[PDB]
């Protein structure tokens, strides 16, 4: 068994795992795109739901915010 | 009153003519809003009517009402 960083053995599997047959199925998104008619309360609940471990909707407001605004 | 003064249309005495013109002074002020036609007596009810007044805009961003900022 190959031992961790930590010094907790483990056992390595060279597949990925998001090659798995059920991880395939979440693997598969919509890019939604958030930036359409943004509103200082809607920006407010995607930061207070990132905070509590959304992550999602942040994600996808800031690739929107890198792609449509030049200077940033 | 109106009535009355179609009726009397033979020969209209100066009382009947007067009285009509005075309901007519009085159907143009409340056409043109000068004076409320009032409510029943039995309870205080005036009649439904149209939106006299209206205006149209988009929804207000950045207003004080929404507290994000």
């Amino acid at each position: 068994r190959i031992l961790d960083i930590s010094g907790q053995p483990f056992d390595f599997d060279d597949e990925m795992q998001s090659r798995s047959d059920e991880l395939a199925m979440v693997m598969k998104r919509t890019q939604e795109h958030p930036s359409s008619g943004v509103t200082p309360n809607r920006a407010a609940q995607m930061l207070r739901d990132a905070e509590r471990g959304d992550l999602t909707a942040q994600a996808d407001l800031a690739f929107d915010m890198e792609e449509k605004d030049t200077h940033l | 009153v109106v009535a009355w003064f179609y009726l009397n249309e033979s020969q209209p005495t100066e009382q009947i003519t007067a009285t009509y013109r005075d309901t007519v002074r009085w159907l143009e002020q409340v056409r043109d809003g000068k004076t409320d036609p009032g409510v029943e007596s039995r309870t205080a009810a005036s009649p439904e009517g149209e939106d006299l007044v209206q205006v149209q805009s988009d929804p207000p961003v950045f207003s004080r009402k929404q507290k994000g900022f």
